């Protein structure tokens, strides 16, 4: 329901950036539209950002796994 | 709209021995759905019957129909001549129907998303 | 595909791999063809 | 379609029970007596000499010469009446004493205009329930046998039974509501009937009034009727 | 035999029907540039009709 | 997969979607009224075979006789793409291996929309007669009258990104003639 604590593959502890990372990236896609209605933003192009950067900036490694599970994590907040 | 003919076997008077059989007939009038409801159990009214509720307690989803009638029936006599009666029946709860969920009939169609999560509904 | 169409793809042959990706009539075809043995697979538990 | 040659008719509903009628008779029953026109009801035409043509009438002139057990003594009857007349003779299940009702003249007219409405609403519905329609279902049920005629020609194929150029979904509103009437027809009318019954049986009709007309409509529709009907609709849904 | 009524209706509809082959193949009544092909029965017989009229095989 | 549960639990498509039933009194009283159509009764099956007249059937039942049954389900189907005259979700089939023409309206009918591809084989039929008109008749030159074919679709990349940005919807493609729907009778 959440982004996991650590990483289900390796145990990293990437839970510890996930917060910021979630509030951080929302932000960085509203730098990248341009100011759109919530609709209007299209799901599949919100996910074309490249995130590798600021991930880069929260201090996780290269890990194919970190990223992964940080990055695809289905937030249940944002759901109900 | 039934119309059909029974034979009549009253044979105590000799007003009855003048008589051959019933023209039955009769028809429906008015015809309306409610939504699904409840009693509470406190001698009063039907209160509405949400979703969640009658999946707990093993309930039935299903709003009272309600119908109307109009009953007039013939008497046919030996000779040949007939006598007409007419009825009037008010709007009458006939049985309750399944109520499908989300539909117009349904409680969770007045209520969004906020309040279909509110009361213990899914609401996506 | 027309009637009485000549071509030979509109009879089930397939010019593109798997690892290519087919097409619509190419993949109903296979799906035809895939169809056919689960059928007949079906049948083996029964008539035996 | 049967390997004599015979074409038979079965029309398949409430009031009747798949009884078979040869192809002529259900045309002259409804105004249409003549050979040649009715060979036009199913050719269309009398003056084609074509392949098609010719084994169309060579099909049709050999079915209308078969002696069918049932039809034999109305088999080159030449009016309609008394062809309506046998069938009621055949069909009426409440008239099992033959002989007597032919002794009088009111019988046989309304046995002729309950057998003449029936079928004018029994065949072919979608075409109308007036006699003004009959004409033309004769036209319809000749087109009907045409196209059979033309598979048994082996000139098209037969109808495709997976194709979905001809299957419907129907689903939820519409099996609901043929569910909710094909029970209502048992735990309804019938009480009614019933509790009809066991009033007059009991009760003075002619002293009976409004009031206790009322009391057995209510008496008829009691709880056993509602308890059955949604029992059994409920049932029927999820017995499959 | 066939083409001459267990197909006829399908042959003069042709040249409208849409879903039919159509042959690069110009026409000598109308001189158009193609012609709508038709292979019928189990000898396959191919039959180049026009919008114009126009049949191969003497039709 | 396995047992005997195979190819009896079928699956809708994305896009398909079943019809509601139209309303079969205003497309009768259209059809009835319409000059180009032969009343059943105004009619005799003589005259049908020797005309080769076509029948005009609706949801089911014969309503009369056409004559150029192709001509009329066509007329019929450009009518249904205005939708004012004729439902968007009536099934207009002509089938031409017996000469007849079927209007369906009912309930059950499995639809799909599909985008409408238009072309200009009139403009290629009148280049081609003006280029043989000039063939028979002497012109050394008269294939450049002939004019290349053009086959397309009206859905352009505008109204795709009108639809990801909500403008846009089915409603109101179909509306301006762009897709329509067809079931399996009418594909
Ligand atoms: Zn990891
Ligand atoms: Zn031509």
């Amino acid at each position: 329901m959440l982004i996991p604590v650590v990483c289900f593959t390796c145990g990293f502890p990437i839970g510890t950036y996930a917060a910021i990372f979630d509030k951080a990236r929302t932000e960085y896609i509203k730098t990248k539209m341009g100011g759109t209605l919530p609709q209007n933003i299209p799901l599949d192009a919100s996910l074309q950002i490249e995130l590798k950067d600021l991930i880069t900036a929260l201090g996780i490694p290269m890990r194919v796994c970190c990223r992964t599970h940080l990055i695809t994590t289905l937030d249940y907040r944002k759901y109900y | 709209n039934v119309d059909i003919t029974y034979k009549d076997q009253r044979d105590h008077t000799e007003i009855d021995k003048l008589r051959e059989s019933v023209q039955i007939q009769f028809n429906f009038t008015d015809v309306n759905i409610e939504r699904p409801q409840h009693r509470n159990y406190s001698q009063g009214n039907k209160i509405n019957l949400l979703p969640n509720k009658a999946r707990l307690c093993g309930l039935s989803y299903s709003g009272p129909v309600n119908l109307a009638a109009e009953v007039i029936l013939t008497a046919h006599y030996s000779n040949g001549r007939q006598e007409v009666k007419r009825a009037s029946i008010p709007p009458f709860q006939v049985s309750t129907f399944p109520i499908m969920r989300g539909s117009n009939r349904c409680h969770t169609h007045h209520l969004s998303k906020t309040a279909k999560k509110e009361i213990g509904e899914d609401p996506n | 595909y027309p009637r009485f169409a000549l071509e030979a793809q509109a009879y089930g042959f397939i010019c593109n791999s798997y690892i290519a990706g087919l097409t619509s009539p190419e993949f109903i075809f296979g799906e035809m063809n895939g169809r056919f043995d689960l059928i007949n697979k079906a049948l083996s538990t029964s008539s035996t | 379609y049967m390997t004599t040659g015979a074409i038979t008719i079965e029309i398949n509903s409430t009031k009747f029970s798949k009884l078979r009628i040869p192809w002529y008779l259900i045309f002259r029953m409804f105004g249409m007596t003549g050979d040649d026109s009715i060979i036009e009801q199913v050719v269309f035409d009398l003056e084609s000499n074509s392949l098609v043509n010719t084994f169309m009438i060579e099909i049709l002139e050999k079915s209308i010469h078969v002696l069918d057990p049932i039809f034999q003594p109305v088999q080159h009857e030449l009016n309609r009446e008394k062809i309506i007349q046998f069938l009621s003779e055949k069909v009426s299940k409440f008239v099992s004493n033959p002989s007597a009702y032919k002794s009088d003249e009111n019988a046989v007219q309304y046995l002729n205009e309950r057998q003449l409405t029936i079928l004018d609403k029994i065949l072919l519905p979608h075409m109308g329930q007036t006699a003004d329609t009959r004409v033309r279902k004769l036209r319809f049920l000749g087109l009907l046998i045409h196209k059979i005629l033309l598979v048994i020609m082996n000139v098209f194929p037969p109808t495709d039974r997976d194709s979905y150029r001809t299957k419907r979904v129907h689903g939820s509103g519409v099996s609901l509501a043929k569910a909710f009437k094909a029970i209502f027809n048992t735990s309804v009318i019938a009480p009614i009937i019933n509790g009809f019954k066991e009033l007059l049986k009991q009760t003075a009709f002619e002293e009976l009034t409004q009031r206790n007309i009322i009391e057995a409509f209510s008496a008829a529709l009691s709880k056993n009727t509602a308890s059955d009907l949604n029992r059994s609709m409920e049932q029927s849904i999820i017995s499959g | 035999g066939e083409m001459e009524d267990k197909y006829k209706i399908f042959i003069k509809n042709a040249p409208f029907d849409p879903t039919n082959c159509q042959i690069k193949k110009d026409c000598p009544n109308c001189h158009l540039d193609y012609l709508t092909q038709i292979c019928i029965g189990s000898q396959k017989i191919i039959i180049l009709v026009c919008r114009c009229g126009y049949m191969s095989n003497r039709g | 997969d396995t047992g005997e549960k195979v190819g009896m639990s079928k699956q809708l498509a994305i896009t398909a979607n079943v019809c509601t039933a139209g309303e079969v009194l205003s497309l009768k009283q259209r059809l009835l009224s319409d000059p180009a159509i032969q009343q059943l009764a105004d009619v005799s099956n003589k005259d049908i075979v020797r005309k080769g007249l076509a029948r005009v059937f609706i949801n089911g039942e014969w309503i009369g006789c056409c004559t150029n049954a192709f001509e009329l389900a066509q007329r019929y189907r450009m009518l249904r793409r205005e939708g004012k005259v004729v439902h968007p979700h009536t099934t207009i089939y002509w089938d031409s291996m017996v000469d007849e023409v079927e209007f369906w309206l009912d309930v059950g009918r499995l639809t799909r929309p599909l985008l409408i591809v238009d072309n200009n084989i009139e403009k290629y039929n009148q280049a081609c007669y003006k280029a043989a008109e000039a063939r028979k008749k002497g012109d050394k030159d008269w294939e450049k009258h002939k004019i290349p074919f053009i086959q397309n679709t009206r859905f352009t990349p505008q109204m795709a990104k009108d639809i990801l940005a909500g403008t846009l919807t089915l409603e109101d493609l179909v509306a301006q003639g762009i897709c329509e729907f067809i079931t399996p009778e009418e594909a």
